RNA sequence: GAUCCGUAACUUCGGGAUAAGGAUUGGCUCUAAGGGUCGGGUACGAUCAACUUAGAACUGGUACGGACAAGGGGAAUCUG
RNA sequence: UAUCUGGUUGAUCCUGCCAGUAGUCAUAUGCUUGUCUCAAAGAUUAAGCCAUGCAUGUCUAAGUAUAAGCAAUUUAUACAGUGAAACUGCGAAUGGCUCAUUAAAUCAGUUAUCGUUUAUUUGAUAGUUCCUUUACUACAUGGUAUAACUGUGGUAAUUCUAGAGCUAAUACAUGCUUAAAAUCUCGACCCUUUGGAAGAGAUGUAUUUAUUAGAUAAAAAAUCAAUGUCUUCGGACUCUUUGAUGAUUCAUAAUAACUUUUCGAAUCGCAUGGCCUUGUGCUGGCGAUGGUUCAUUCAAAUUUCUGCCCUAUCAACUUUCGAUGGUAGGAUAGUGGCCUACCAUGGUUUCAACGGGUAACGGGGAAUAAGGGUUCGAUUCCGGAGAGGGAGCCUGAGAAACGGCUA
């Protein structure tokens, strides 16, 4: 099968390392996951001591950390905006770590509207005392803001679907975005 | 060495799970996490008022040193954080009664908290395996020119 | 080689066991226990070469299925159960109560203690740790997990350890001027209340220790075990106290003992 | 001899790889696969046996297919697989609807029942009720040890400020 | 034909040599690299204009220098 | 246990080899061979080829017993003794053999894992499982679907098996019950303040992500964003809690969620005792198996330093289609060019790289006895590698297994 050893891969010479033994089990490598986006199938491979991990491969829930304001939400993922290793995983939206993903800006809208409410872009008693709390709380940026305008937040991968069976991420901010918004501009 | 536009990667070059706050209004405008290394290897200054990133670094990267703690002279510094270094060493030929000189060459990382060139004493720290033959980690620097800025012109 | 090994051969056995040379291929391998390989003896070996008390490996066994020999309390029915150091050995018959401890040649004794010394053993706390939970817990020389200590407990300190309860009862510090019993090294077996640890940040610190007729020695840490204050130790000496007269001293000691 | 699979196709022979559940072959190791001939599932000229099962009996009696009944060797066993088969409604005993056979020693005719399996006796209740009370003793337990290690860290609170008054 | 690999004896060291011998080649959709001019007191951005090369996906009755055009090659002997 | 002798000349003294001499745990062979103890032995050459037989199976009070098996008696009309078969669990990855490959590889001494997996043993370890929380859900205990077996068959042939009819589980798939609180979120209302309030949910563990805590270098203050205990309503806040290492983004904890939701006992044998509301009511001992997490043991996989025979009639080698390094990803049990994308041009070498040869597995050791050495090590122990040559894989904690499979 796949090896990852260094029995062949010609020594720091560049001498030819001589055949030494049968390729080995505990050397083994296996096949990418090669997610995609839609329709969840996650497989289970059988690793060293039992222990199983769990292929995905075409998903299409992720849960998303906005790290400023310290909360997860479960939600989907448009599709693979960029990837610092090939561009071509890009092009076939292949999800794997450190990807930047469009997400969905829904349910981190309805809570920032929850918690804030401040209706991003453009009653009742105990909420009243909460949002007199907050505001401070609710200036969050210019251009992670302007998103929310279009439905769609900017993110980045954080999990390793291939060997998790989750796209778990979180959001884009900061100089994070500043820099990854300089390579999305200009490349169009 | 690194070549300051730090950010000169594909990848937005930064420290795993550090977080700076956009919304708390820090005016030192980045978070940096530096650590000691042990053994009473002092930390520098360029590694704390630095702003490189440098996952292999032995102070603000990810790496541990432990295990040997070798000493060489250093020999190629043309390689991009990586710099090899000669140890040489006498190899006692007991029939003979006596010595021969022989060396290796040792490939080590050199964070960019540290500037190297050819001729330096190094004292370098065994650490897990970060390439295919690097297997040490610049702790010390033991020569800043060797007398270099001592050869300047005429009168 | 392809999984884990089962058969250990005569003469790659350790040598403190003295398992004859001749008469056998192999020797029992201890099973995994509380001890290790090296630093263990097996019931077998106990029963059958120290004791004398079986004739074979199927007496030993024969013994062993009638709930006889009982370690550290427990019953302990295995026949190549890895008996260690500071295990209790009791013997329900014969009404003898053993604990494993070196001689000052370097071999297991057959060492007789009493029936109050066997209700405790000793156990250097080899890890202590914060577990699942925030519980704190030592870890002594033999694997036993032990909960909610002192907090005054750190690492290569002794521990008493009660032995119907899993619980301590007392513990010594490792410090300058108590009592240590040596388990490992060139120096195994030997006994005596300390100069002085040299620190060696970076690995392998050693200790300096002298025995009661100032012959001073240096160990590692991982041979040294504390038993107890200079003079008083916690536990019952074996005979000899961990002394090493030498070859002259000795045979000078076996040729006054000879008049019939 | 080749046996016939189900849905191969094909109406020839083919070399499967067979592998664990799975007809036409018994493995003798585990995790054990074997290459194997198989015949596909369409009658042809080469088969010697058919296997056929009556769905639908016809209008005249054939020998032995109709006009005998082999008995059905074992009865049920299980506690609720007695009480399915003579829909009983779960108060009703199941320890004496039990299938009986009866065999002879010659001149002595013994008879034996199954054994009543998954069968609730004082046994399984004692059980239960030692599982069900060792987690709550334990959890107690537990709990009074931590107290307990809180007094111990309270009575050294209370000690660590007094070397600092004394000074 | 072109591109990439690989090329022997011998040699007057220049050659032999397109040696011999192999692989690829369409269409479509993308990716990347290669530029011009303008304002900085004594680090970049706007804008404009080129066909060249490399790579990827898809696709087809395995086809693609699709017609046209376009070396057969080698081992030697006599001889100039 | 520091030894020499014969041979060049007519004779001499030398260099110098030939020959003698002694040993071989060093093989063969010839002649010979009475006794005791000890005992290598198809290594060399053919890691050439194999007839036949055997070498891996396994049951305790304690998983499954309706053998239409045996023993019948002694309290047993569910079973209850012994017990074939078969299911299930476990092992078969150990041992044994051989030395073909292999020259910085193996290996030896030494290190590391703050870079990982680990059945078993050993010690600890889990009151939370269901549900918009009065007409509820089996918990005195839930579902089929097979083996052996009976019956019908096929084939020249086999550790070949089909069809049909039953029936088990610690196999297979399911599914409940357990405190009282604390803390969070939200909050039906009023009452206007320095606001204060029922009650609704959540709250184990495991996975995955993000954030936070994880203090200590020795003494004093001021402001700003939220809100906290005691209130002699100016405001104080006095005592504030914290492990390990040389070293960490460590152990561990907290918050927000996430998951084709892991685990949290529907198992077994003996004992069968204690309570009164007499319900076949509630409770109750020893130990057997299994199970989550940690530690330990048995290991494993990588790895630091240093060390190999002859050869220059091998002086340049490596980047072909990774060669050396960086960033990111994939893969892995995990580090790592292990693999992929982008980028850089590095890396080794007269201190012998690289190539070649080895009638080369390495070491502990063996032979030889002045000292130094010289030759040997297929072979009783350790490590490696292989099962005709290659490759691929299933099962499992562990195999790239060959007394397993596939080509």
């Amino acid at each position: 099968g796949i090896s990852r050893d260094s029995r062949h891969k010609r020594s720091a010479t560049g001498a030819k390392r001589a055949q030494f033994r049968k390729k080995r089990k505990f050397e083994l490598g296996r096949q990418p996951a090669n997610t995609k986006i839609g329709a969840k199938r996650i497989h289970s491979v059988r690793t060293r001591g039992g222990n199983k991990k769990y292929r995905a491969l075409r998903i299409e829930t992720g849960n998303f950390s906005w790290a400023s304001e310290g909360i997860s939400k479960k939600t989907r993922i448009a599709g693979v905006v960029y990837h610092p290793s090939n561009n071509e995983l890009v092009r076939t939206n292949t999800l794997t770590k450190a990807a930047i993903v469009q997400i969905d800006a829904t349910p981190f809208r309805q809570w920032f509207e929850a918690h804030y409410g401040q209706t991003l872009g453009k009653k009742s008693k105990n909420a009243e005392r909460k949002w007199a709390a907050r505001a401070a709380s609710a200036k969050i940026e210019s251009s992670v803001e302007s998103q929310f305008s279009a439905g769609r937040l900017y993110a980045c991968i954080s999990s390793r679907p291939g060997q998790s069976g989750r796209c778990d991420g979180y959001i884009l901010e900061g100089e994070e975005l500043a820099f990854y918004l300089r390579r999305l501009t200009a490349k169009k | 060495s690194t070549e300051l536009t730090v950010q000169s990667e594909r990848a937005f070059q930064k420290q795993p799970h550090i977080f700076n706050n956009p919304k708390v209004k820090t005016s030192k405008r980045t978070k940096r996490w530096y650590k000691n290394a042990g053994l009473g290897f002092k930390t520098p200054k360029t590694a704390i008022e630095g702003s490189y990133i440098d996952k292999k670094c032995p102070f603000t990267g990810l790496v541990s040193i432990r295990g040997k703690i070798l000493t060489g002279t250093v020999v190629s510094t043309k390689m991009h954080r990586t710099i090899v270094i000669r140890r040489a060493y006498l190899h006692y030929i007991p029939k003979y009664n006596r010595y021969e000189k022989r060396h290796k060459n040792v490939p080590v990382h050199v964070s960019p908290a540290f500037r190297v060139q050819v001729g330096d004493i190094v004292t370098v720290g065994q650490c897990r395996p970060i390439s295919k033959t690097v297997r040490f980690n610049v702790v010390k620097v033991s020569a800043a020119a060797g007398k270099a800025n001592k050869q300047f012109a005429k009168f | 080689a392809r999984g884990p090994k089962k058969h250990l051969k005569r003469l790659a056995a350790p040598h403190h066991w003295l398992l004859d040379k001749l008469s056998g291929c192999y020797a029992p391998r201890p099973s995994a226990g509380p001890h290790k390989l090296r630093e263990s003896l097996p019931l077998i070996v106990f029963l059958r070469n120290r004791l004398k008390y079986a004739l074979n490996g199927r007496e030993v066994k024969a013994i062993l299925m009638q709930r006889h020999v009982k370690v550290d309390g427990k019953v302990r029915t295995d026949t190549t159960y890895p008996a260690g150091f500071m295990d209790v050995i009791t013997l329900d018959a014969t009404n003898e109560n053993f604990r494993l401890v070196y001689d000052v040649k370097g071999r297991f004794a057959v060492h007789r203690i009493t029936d109050e010394e066997a209700s405790y053993k000793l156990g250097k706390v080899k890890k202590v740790q914060l577990g699942k939970k925030g519980v704190p817990y030592v870890v002594t020389h033999d694997g036993r997990t032990i909960r909610y200590p002192d907090p005054n407990i750190k690492v290569n300190d002794t521990v008493k350890i009660d032995l119907a309860s899993g619980k301590i009862t007392d513990f010594i510090k490792f410090d300058a001027g108590k009592l240590v019993y040596v388990t490992g090294g060139r120096n195994l077996g030997r006994i005596g209340t300390i100069v002085h640890k040299e620190r060696h940040d970076g690995g392998f610190d050693l200790v300096h220790i002298k025995d009661s007729l100032d012959n001073t020695f240096v160990t590692r840490l991982n041979n040294v075990f504390v038993i107890g204050e200079q003079g008083k130790p916690y536990i019952s000496l074996p005979k000899g106290k961990g002394i090493k007269l030498s070859i002259a001293e000795e045979r000078d000691r076996r040729r006054a003992q000879q008049g019939l | 001899g080749f046996p016939m699979k189900q849905g191969v196709l094909l109406p020839t022979r083919i070399k499967l790889l067979l592998t664990k559940n799975v007809s036409c072959y018994r493995p003798r190791r585990d995790g054990e696969r074997k290459r194997k001939s198989v015949r596909g599932a369409i009658v042809g000229p080469d088969l010697a046996v058919l296997a056929l099962v009556i769905v639908k009996k016809g209008e005249q009696e054939l020998e032995g297919l109709t006009d005998t009944t082999v008995p059905k060797r074992l009865g049920p066993k299980r506690a609720n697989n007695i009480r399915k088969f003579f829909g009983l409604s779960k108060e009703d005993d199941v320890r004496d609807f039990v299938i009986r056979r009866e065999v002879t020693k010659g001149e002595k005719t013994y008879t034996k029942a199954p054994k009543i399996q998954r069968l609730v006796t004082p046994q399984r209740l004692q059980r239960k009720r030692h599982q069900r009370a060792l987690k709550v003793r334990n959890a107690q337990a537990q709990r009074e040890a931590a107290a307990e290690y809180a007094q111990l860290l309270a009575k050294r609170l209370s000690e660590r400020k007094a070397e600092k008054a004394e000074i």
